[PDB]
């Protein structure tokens, strides 16, 4: 997509490696925020959004939590707590066209700047001067979407780059997207290290009498820490009895 | 026409089991003792606003009301949610190719999903961009009004549809009565019993007793005096002052003279 | 390209529409708007409408709202205009041009004009030429020089293409602008000049064709006294 | 349209008729050979990075944004349209530029209507006024010695391609019945090049 009208694939109920991403020399950058790219393989997510678009190489620095500038202002604001990867690759050999690819566009005029993920496809003539817009332009008032017009002869910062932002989400609702990491057997009544669908921890995985309602999935103590879990393969309810410790 | 909502529209805010606990949360809820709008089948399914989202309920064992349509346009002239229910079993579409806009039967569509002394209850919200549904089936004594009593609604689905919702309309078949009320951002204290089940609640905002219950995280409040908030008077106006004349900046010298 | 390939005579009747058509260079849908204008023939020009081929969205001046309907093919830059309230008094010339593209353009002005569309409207039907070779004589004379001509009347649509000895007798030739008569049909005049010593003896022919029916006339002009 | 006459090699200067509002930029001047497809001559205007680089300018007054043809070549003489930008795109009727000449009287000729027309149903008696300058020629018809015009259909040429004058077919168009009620069909021609009225005659039965 043009960056004013960015793509959003939403990812659920599937599994992937992320090294197949971060290993590849194709990626011009692999900027990460709130997560480390190698560590993604240890995790499961409620969902991911592959928010994705083309921008010119100059603009990639704007794609951060806590940043402002033309893309962040008018096209695609990241929240100032965005969690995930911004992956970019030079696409001058893909998106640029001789005579310019004008089918890649960006906004630079609006009544006010974007809020986080505030997608906006509006086309109305913008009031860049004292005159009313009249539904027509010439001067003082103008159409709000600039075009990049990408020519393959562009200088390296003016070249197009394909961007995928992996906007991860972890909610109270349990994970549905998984890393590549292989499962193991269950081990009750022993002190063990564990990863239940992205919940990392350590304790004694006792079985329980707790009546989880059919939608209820984690149980929590007063501390807002996981007291119980329902096993994501066998659906039995386990008390995570604390790890065995005391003073000496 | 109206009736009193009583204690209604409590639903499980999340999939987290908790037990024997008084846990406070801030979310879109039907506020206690608000007026619901009340309906009975004649001509009784106009289009209604959705606002933040809806509590909807009807006094049926009999499924005369069949479901809903939601969106901005509803008529699928943009992507519009359609839902149909076989009493408990649910069928869903999001279409922008043309719906049968007649909201009745006589006795670009990017997603789909499938799975009178009785009260059917629902809550609908669009928060986080996945549309969410919660429900109850329950027997009732009085058919005239929503019950003067406590219950809480489990989820049914949490669907990644991404539709702009501002309005909704219900669907019927004929040769029943129902109610509507609105969610608002509120803070509720919620009581979870030993069976992990929500069994009482308090709206912090309702009255000074309910503010105090939530200040103490407790349904019992003992005799005394309790500080629930600061009190502040808001500014009435924004007042601005400058001298009665304005020079304009010497940029053409102090920022940029005829030589740098 | 430059001259946008506007459709021609679009011969029509009132209470209707016609899909006027035009062509612009292949990629230009992504890089320019198309604008539309009206002109009465030999008279004033005025703006009529616009399309933005990124979305295919169109706009119209208030005089042309409902009377005009513009569309385009984003895959080719082919352009179209249904003249969606057509009348006999709407028998004007119509034009379109490549234009606009905002503060990304050098200055918004139009550049590639179309070749024009005289949408030819009447309440009357198509009719052949009636042709009248106007005599050289002592009256057709001023000293050593004389003139003669032909007049053509009650035909539709224009043209009738009057020419002198099939274009060989060019001496002082003029063919005049046509008049639309109260019948709803066209008429015009054409003239030629000659040495007045030859009023009865030079070869004078009006060669005329109503090309809209291919009806051709090759008539000797009658020489006459007075 | 309104017209100005100038010689080849003169410098033109003509007002935008759309300049009722000033506009924060002018757009362009478009030439036309009458009725046909217009042509961009001044462009990008209120700048001076403007127009076909051989000639022309637009900045000639800060509202009128004049058609400023720097040195008129024989193909510059045409009608012109004027256009401006400030939430705006409208056209004014500019002014025409025509090749200037010495005064030339009309060469006056009458043609009988054709006997073919007098048989079939009409008397379009033609007075050709040929190759006059300026364009302001006058005609009347001595219809039974009363004076008439407009029943004279009066079509006028483009500017002449050999001599830059103009011509008129004044064309007294009676029905065959009216031509049999009336009898006399002489023209009267008056023009700036003539010291007195010029007449040629036609009559029923000549």
């Amino acid at each position: 997509a043009s960056v004013y009208a960015w793509n959003r694939k939403r990812i659920s109920n599937c599994v992937a490696d992320y090294s197949v991403l971060y290993n590849s020399a194709s990626f011009s950058t692999f900027k990460c925020y709130g997560v480390s790219p190698t560590k993604l393989n240890d995790l499961c997510f409620t969902n991911v959004y592959a928010d994705s678009f083309v921008i010119r190489g100059d603009e990639v620095r704007q794609i951060a939590p806590g940043q402002t500038g033309k893309i962040a202002d008018y096209n695609y604001k990241l929240p100032d707590d965005f969690t995930g990867c911004v992956i970019a690759w030079n696409s001058n050999n893909l998106d640029s066209k001789v005579g310019g690819n004008y089918n890649y566009l960006y906004r630079l005029f609006r009544k006010s700047n974007l809020k986080p993920f505030e997608r906006d496809i509006s086309t109305e003539i913008y009031q860049a001067g004292s005159t009313p817009c009249n539904g027509v332009e010439g001067f003082n008032c103008y159409f709000p979407l600039q075009s990049y017009g990408f020519q393959p002869t562009n200088g390296v910062g003016y070249q197009p780059y394909r961007v995928v932002v992996l906007s991860f989400e972890l909610l109270h609702a349990p994970a549905t997207v998984c890393g590549p990491k292989k499962s193991t057997n269950l081990v009750k009544n022993k002190c063990v290290n564990f990863n239940f669908n992205g919940l990392t921890g350590t304790g004694v995985l006792t079985e329980s009498n707790k009546k989880f309602l059919p939608f209820q999935q984690f149980g929590r103590d007063i501390a807002d820490t996981t007291d119980a879990v329902r096993d994501p393969q066998t659906l039995e309810i386990l008390d995570i009895t604390p790890c065995s410790f005391g003073g000496v | 026409a109206y009736t009193n909502s009583f204690t209604r529209g409590v639903y499980y805010p999340d999939k987290v089991f908790r037990s024997s606990v008084l846990h406070s949360t801030q979310d879109l809820f039907l506020p206690f003792f608000s007026n619901v709008t009340w309906f009975h089948a004649i001509h009784d399914n106009p289009v209604l606003p959705f606002n933040d989202g809806v509590y909807f309920a009807s006094t049926e064992k009999s499924n005369i009301i069949r479901g809903w349509i939601f969106g901005t346009t509803l008529d699928s002239k943009t992507q519009s949610l359609l839902i149909v229910n076989n009493a408990t079993n649910v069928v869903i579409k999001v279409c922008e190719f043309q719906f049968c806009n007649d909201p009745f039967l006589g006795v670009n569509c990017t997603f789909e999903y499938v799975s009178f002394k009785n009260l059917r209850e629902f809550v609908f919200k669009n928060i986080d961009g996945y549309f969410k549904i919660y429900s109850k089936h329950t027997p009732i004594n009085l058919v005239r009004d929503l019950p003067q009593g406590f219950s809480a609604l489990e989820p049914l689905v949490d669907l990644p549809i991404g539709i702009n919702i501002t309005r909704f309309q219900t669907l019927l078949a004929l040769h029943a009565a129902y109610y509507v009320g609105y969610l608002q951002p509120r803070t509720f204290l919620l009581k979870y019993n030993e069976n992990g089940t929500i069994t009482d609640a308090v709206d912090c905002a309702l009255d000074p007793l309910s503010e105090t219950k939530c200040t103490l995280k407790s349904f019992t409040v003992e005799k005394g005096i309790y500080q629930t908030s600061n009190f502040r008077v808001q500014p009435t106006e924004s007042i601005v002052r400058f001298p009665n004349i304005t020079n304009l900046c010497p940029f053409g010298e102090v920022f940029n003279a005829t030589r740098f | 390209q430059v001259q946008l390939v506007q459709s021609g005579a679009e011969v029509k009747k009132p209470g209707s529409s016609v899909k006027v058509s035009c062509k612009a260079s292949g990629g230009t849908f992504s890089r320019y708007a198309i604008n539309w204008v009206r002109q009465a023939p030999g008279q004033g020009l005025e703006w009529m409408g616009r399309i933005i081929p990124i979305f295919g969205i169109a706009n119209y001046a208030q005089k042309f709202q409902g009377k005009v309907t513009i569309t385009a093919d984003k895959s080719t830059s082919t352009a179209y205009m249904e003249l969606s309230s057509l009348r006999s008094e709407d028998t004007a010339v119509y034009y379109c041009a490549r234009a606009d593209y905002y503060y990304d353009s050098s200055g918004y002005f139009f550049d590639y004009w179309g070749q024009g569309t005289l949408v030819t409207v009447s309440s009357a039907s198509t009719k052949g030429p009636s042709v009248f070779p106007l005599a050289p004589s002592s009256k057709s004379t001023s000293g050593g020089t004389a003139a003669l001509g032909c007049l053509v009347k009650d035909y539709f649509p224009e043209p009738v293409t009057v020419s002198w000895n099939s274009g060989a007798l060019t001496s002082g030739v003029h063919t005049f602008p046509a008049v639309l008569q109260s019948s709803g049909l066209y008429s015009l005049s054409s003239v030629v000049t000659v040495p007045s010593s030859s009023l009865g003896t030079q070869t004078y022919i009006c060669n005329v064709n109503h090309k809209p029916s291919n009806t051709k006339v090759d008539k000797k002009v009658e020489p006459k006294s007075c | 349209p309104g017209t100005l006459s100038l010689s080849p090699g003169e410098r033109a200067t003509l007002s935008c008729r759309a300049s009722q509002s000033v506009s924060s930029s002018y757009l362009a001047w478009y030439q036309q050979k009458p009725g046909q497809t217009p042509r961009l001559l001044i462009y990008g205007a209120s700048s001076r990075a403007t127009g076909i680089p051989a000639r022309f300018s637009g900045s000639g007054s800060g509202t009128n944004f004049t058609l400023t043809i720097s040195r008129l070549e024989p193909e510059d003489f045409a009608v012109y349209y004027c256009q401006q930008y400030s939430s705006s795109r409208t056209f004014g009727q500019g002014t025409k530029v025509e090749i200037k000449r010495t005064v030339a009287a009309p060469s006056v000729f009458i043609f009988p209507p054709s006997d073919e027309q007098l048989k079939s149903g009409t008397a379009s008696v033609v007075c050709l006024l040929n190759n006059f300058y300026p364009r302001e020629a006058k005609v009347q018809w001595k219809v039974d010695n009363a004076l008439q015009s407009g029943n004279s259909q009066e079509s006028v040429t483009e500017q002449d391609s050999k001599d830059s004058t103009y011509s008129l077919s004044s064309t007294l168009t009676l029905s065959k019945a009216d031509y049999e009620k009336h009898k006399v069909y002489a023209c009267e021609v008056t023009h700036q090049g003539l010291s007195s009225p010029v007449t040629k005659s036609f009559n029923r039965g000549e």
